[PDB]
């Protein structure tokens, strides 16, 4: 995660490992720009997943025509303006969660009840 | 406006899910073969990969599309030349062209005139291209991703309906051509012989 | 052979509707704090637009393994779009789709 | 009132005038009319003029245009 | 219940500032000059060729009778310039590329020697990008390197 | 099932778990790469309190992954059988810590 | 339906015709009762080729 | 349909020329960084530059093509979600057109643009067999009736009949309807029987049949006797 | 009859709650895919079963 490019030649930084001062650094295996490792963490696979399920909530959801609006009240704004949509992970195995978004604070929550 | 052509870009994914090697390659027309995309771009000029990158995800904070996207830089990493990735594609299709010189210009033509004769086919507009080709490429990501669901090929909003006008102009079209080249040769083999 | 003259000066990029750039193919910059205009030889008093205030690496240059008479003019310091007063204008712009053959 | 909202009734006049103006086969006519129009004549001058050069000791070179084109 | 075709009948019985002259400049300059454009895209902050070296060089690097397909000239002189702009040492380089995206609404008011301007519309606009500042290339091992 | 055990959900269970596939990539939710060079001390804070706790040659790079309890737990699983299930995979070559 | 707003699995908008045939059905339910029945002519059709072969 | 009609294509360089004057940055200046958030533009399916305020962008293309100079064949999709925005003048799309609901009112509530005023103004032109020639597209170049191509539908919400739908808020043999819940109609059916085809619209109470029975008619109608001209 | 046709209005309107139960028990995250089919499809067979139950 997290990708970091190189300066000067933009490409994208290799972990090159240090052994003798003992810890990790980004190469670039075009021009030999080094630097750190800001954290020992290299890769992350991530099988089962719970993003996208607010893919581009923009400002203007609101402003769609089509979205269910809804009338619960936000937990900030206390406002009961709010369109909804179910998560917007297009897989099979996904939850039927609602994810509103009120009006007004454009914040976003959800109906669960098993996790909040 | 012309042929009404039919080149047919396709960016193929490679390798099921699952499996490594999940490298992206593109078959551009008359190249005998599919090249790895970070290539074209190279051709098109775009060489710094995290430029490539940034021609197919919009969003920095998306890191499961890069990493979707790694082994695709990798694949590239023995290019870095604009020339050479040109030369690399002039190898690949029609080789009858043989001067050498000409052979990177002609895969430089090919990009040129042969790749998505929509958007354009005049001169010095990779930089279109280059985009166009990500955007072909970012939604090839989405959906092997999972983030949106394969295309739907029965949309009716996807169909087009040939009335009289299309048809007769297709087929006109043609038989215009077919006196043109008659009235050439004609012409031709008339002078071919200083014929009154 | 190539000679950086001066590339100093500080050209300033307009972008203009067509009916503008057949008209150029005077002014008077009447700038004001930043709500910037300008008046135009008659025509109207079209403001300038802070298009893009910042802009880099950008040089104007003009020439006369072959070589030519390379001169480095100026170099970008602002780039701008035309305000187009409006009144004629939207009338022919919105109208710009009153145009066919025959 | 001339500005109550209409009702369902009203629609037939909406139909009517849809019919009364566009027929059941416009579609037919207005594509071919349209083909007859420009398609014709944007088809001619795509490729409005083909050429011949013929290379002397001065290059005579000819070739022949495509103009206007008429339909009787 | 039913339909009622006598309708017509109800509906027939019913109804401070730098303000600057600009002139027509001269034209045998523009004759022989051309102003282009240019932008460097390496986002090298400022990246002027005024620290790049010296000297700075910009420039580019039988049959019987037969017909031939026709196009129009510019585009037949545009192609039939395919040697590129190019700026170097004798080593830092760059190299030029056509853009012709917006190569008409481009007028140019240049600050000359005073805050006036004759009247110039760009020639082209040219995207110049850097090179070999790795240097590193396998030309013609890339093929043997990439068939491993 | 067999001819006795006619109708105990219980020996129906173990048996549906005695035959139905599970692979790891089932059970998992990621795994992550890092470079914490020392074997011993980890510079995640857990793996510590683990690295002794069975420390009581290796390579910098810790390979560590992490699964849900229910998938886990549904088909039910002891990491005790899964860890050595990777001992048993490779060899001994690659050391194996599992959380309890 | 483009009459319906998005994420709606109320029956009426997945496809539950309601009404009887003697009271007649609404405008969308006809067109999910067709979109039901054109399912229906074309299995017929498929169906007795299917088994034209596989009698013979 | 009876009501679909089919697009015979324009030029789409009005359009994109427009586009340019009123804020679409052409792509060879796009850094996604600096514009996270700009709308792509499409015409025809090519790409031609960002947006950043598309929103007033779109509303000012409809009008213009309510007004009557985008030539009303014209489809322009905004996929909010998808940050995108697309046009097709293409030739061959089929459409098929409808009532415009302005949620503006004195009213205080949504409603069709046309009205009873329009309406007579019809008869009166039908009735004419004193001339003000009231015809469908007067009805078009007052932005009362747009074309709606199967794509651009995707972003609407169509009513299904005036009455039963707009205004806010019973027989048992009458057959039982649903609500007015969705309160951002943007338009409205001009009648729900312009579904049927020619053959269709021949069946009397077809919405009381099962649904072959319609198509075999549908299909035997076409091969009845009766006087096939007058000539 | 008119007090058959109550019913039978009744009968059906007690799907749509059964139904709408199944619903907002699904979007509260709620439900129990039985082992054998997703959360989605494990909706699915109970609302058409509703559904079909409500018809016959
Ligand atoms: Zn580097
Ligand atoms: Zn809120």
């Amino acid at each position: 995660t997290t990708f970091r490019f190189c300066r000067d030649c933009n490409n994208m930084l290799y972990p090159r490992e240090d052994k003798e001062n003992n810890r990790l650094l980004f190469e670039c295996r075009t021009c030999s720009y080094v630097e750190e490792a800001g954290s020992p963490l290299v890769y992350r696979h991530e099988l089962i997943t719970n993003i996208g399920e607010t893919a581009g909530v923009v400002q203007d959801i609101g402003s769609d025509p089509t979205l269910p609006r809804s009338d619960r009240e936000c937990p900030k704004c206390h406002s009961r303006e709010n369109v909804f949509f179910q998560s917007q992970q297009r897989r099979k195995d996904t939850s039927m969660v609602l994810f509103f978004v009120c009006l007004s604070c454009s914040h976003i929550f959800t109906s669960d009840q098993k996790n909040k | 406006k012309g042929s009404r052509f039919i080149s047919t870009l396709q960016v193929k994914l490679y390798g099921r899910e699952g499996s490594s090697a999940r490298t992206i390659k593109a078959t551009l027309p008359y190249i005998k073969q599919d090249i790895p995309i970070v290539i074209i771009f190279r051709a098109l000029g775009i060489i710094p990969d995290g430029e490539i990158l940034e021609h197919i995800c919009y969003d920095v904070n998306d890191w499961q599309m890069l990493e979707m996207l790694k082994p695709c830089v990798e694949d590239g990493f023995v290019i870095q030349d604009r020339e050479t990735a040109l030369d690399f594609i002039g190898r690949r299709g029609t080789a009858l062209g043989i001067k050498k010189e000409k052979r990177i210009q002609y895969a430089k033509d090919i990009l040129q005139k042969e790749f998505l004769p929509h958007i354009t086919q005049l001169e010095g507009f990779e930089s279109r291209k280059a985009f166009f080709l990500g955007y072909m490429i970012n939604r090839l990501l989405l959906c092997a991703l999972d983030r949106k669901d394969q295309d739907d090929r029965d949309h009716f909003g996807k169909k087009r309906l040939d009335l009289a006008g299309p048809l007769l102009a297709q087929l006109f079209k043609t038989l215009f051509k077919k006196l043109t080249k008659d009235i050439f040769r004609y012409m031709q083999r008339t002078v071919e012989e200083a014929h009154d | 052979d190539l000679d950086l003259e001066r590339s100093n000066r500080q050209v300033w990029l307009v972008r203009l509707p067509m009916f503008l750039a057949e008209k150029w193919r005077l002014g008077k910059i009447r700038i004001n704090k930043s709500k910037i205009t300008l008046l135009l030889n008659e025509p109207h008093e079209y403001d300038l637009e802070l298009t893009k205030k910042v802009v880099e690496n950008e040089y104007v240059f003009t020439e006369q393994t072959i070589p030519k008479k390379t001169a480095i003019v100026g170099t970008v310091c602002h780039e701008c779009q035309v305000m187009p007063y409006h009144k004629i204008v939207e009338q022919r712009r919105n109208i710009v789709k009153l145009n066919n053959k025959e | 009132d001339e500005s109550a909202p209409i009702t369902a009734e009203d629609s037939w006049a909406v139909i009517s005038a849809f019919f009364r103006e566009k027929g059941l086969v416009s579609q037919q006519l207005d594509s071919f009319n349209q083909f007859v129009d420009y398609t014709l004549q944007d088809i001619i001058c795509e490729d409005s003029t083909l050429i011949l050069e013929q290379l002397a000791q001065i290059s005579r070179k000819y070739e022949i245009s495509f103009g206007k084109i008429y339909v009787t | 219940f039913i339909k009622r075709d006598r309708m017509r009948r109800n509906f027939l019985r019913m109804r401070e500032y730098n303000e600057f002259p600009l002139r027509a400049i001269p034209k045998e300059d523009l004759e022989n000059m051309r102003t282009h454009l240019l932008k460097f895209q390496s986002k090298k902050k400022i990246n002027p060729v005024t620290d790049f070296h010296l000297p700075v060089r910009l420039h580019r690097k039988r049959k019987t009778r037969q017909l031939k397909v026709l196009d129009e000239n510019a585009k037949k002189l545009r192609f039939e310039e395919f040697y590129p702009w190019v700026m170097e040492d004798f080593y830092n380089t760059w190299v030029g590329s056509y853009e012709a995206g917006n190569s008409d609404s481009y007028v140019l008011l240049s600050v000359e020697d005073d805050g006036s301007f004759t009247m110039i519309p760009a020639d082209k606009v040219y995207k110049f990008t850097a090179r070999n500042k790795y240097a590193t290339l396998t030309i013609d091992e890339a093929e043997k390197r990439m068939d491993k | 099932l067999e001819p006795g055990h006619a109708a105990d959900q219980e020996q129906a269970k173990l048996i549906r778990s005695a035959i139905e596939h599970t692979t790891l990539k089932s059970v998992t939710i990621a795994s992550e790469i890092y470079y914490d060079p020392d074997p011993r001390s980890t510079v995640i804070p857990e793996d510590e309190e683990i690295i002794q706790l069975h420390f009581s040659q290796q390579s910098p790079w810790l390979l560590r992954l992490e699964l849900d309890r229910a998938a886990m737990n549904d088909k039910d699983l002891t990491m005790g059988q899964v860890g050595e299930r990777i001992k048993q995979t490779f060899k001994n070559d690659l050391f194996v810590i599992w959380s309890e | 339906l483009p009459h319906f707003s998005k994420d709606d699995y109320s029956p009426e908008s997945k496809g539950f015709v309601e009404n009887s045939y003697l009271r007649g059905l609404t405008p969308q339910e006809f067109f999910f009762h067709a979109m039901g029945g054109r399912e229906g002519l074309i299995d017929t059709a498929v169906k007795t080729a299917e088994t034209g072969y596989i009698q013979r | 349909s009876l009501m679909s009609c089919i697009s015979v294509g324009t030029d789409p360089m009005p359009i994109i020329t427009f586009l340019s004057e009123w804020g679409m940055e052409p792509l060879e200046d796009y850094v996604p960084h600096q514009s996270p958030d700009a709308t792509r533009v499409f015409v025809n399916g090519v790409w031609h530059g960002v947006h950043r305020n598309p929103a007033r962008l779109m509303e000012t293309l409809r009008t213009l093509r309510r007004k009557g100079d985008i030539n009303p064949e014209v489809s322009m999709i905004r996929d909010i979600r998808e940050k995108e925005l697309k046009i097709f003048t293409d030739a061959g799309r089929v459409y098929r057109p409808l009532f415009i609901v302005e949620d503006d009112e004195s009213l205080g509530h949504k409603e069709l643009k046309v009205r009873k005023g329009h309406i007579a103004k019809l008869m009166a032109t039908e009735y004419q067999d004193d001339v003000e020639e009231y015809t469908w597209s007067s009805l078009l170049n007052e932005g009362l009736v747009e074309y709606i191509d199967a794509e651009e539908e995707e972003s609407i919400l169509i009513a299904m009949q005036p009455e039963d739908l707009e205004p806010a808020e019973v027989d048992p043999a009458k057959r039982i309807r649903v609500s007015h819940h969705a309160t951002t109609f943007t338009h409205c059916e001009i009648h729900p029987s312009m579904i049927l085809g020619v053959a269709a619209s021949i069946i009397p109470f077809p919405d009381h049949n099962q649904s072959p029975r319609n198509t075999y008619q549908s299909a035997m109608g076409k091969q009845a006797m009766g006087v096939f001209l007058t000539n | 009859d008119g007090p058959t046709m109550r019913e039978i209005t009744e009968t059906i309107a007690e799907a749509k709650k059964k139904v709408l139960d199944v619903t907002k028990e699904a979007q509260a995250n709620l439900l129990t895919a039985k082992h054998g089919m997703t959360l989605r499809e494990s909706f699915e067979d109970n609302v058409v079963r509703f559904l079909n139950e409500a018809r016959d």
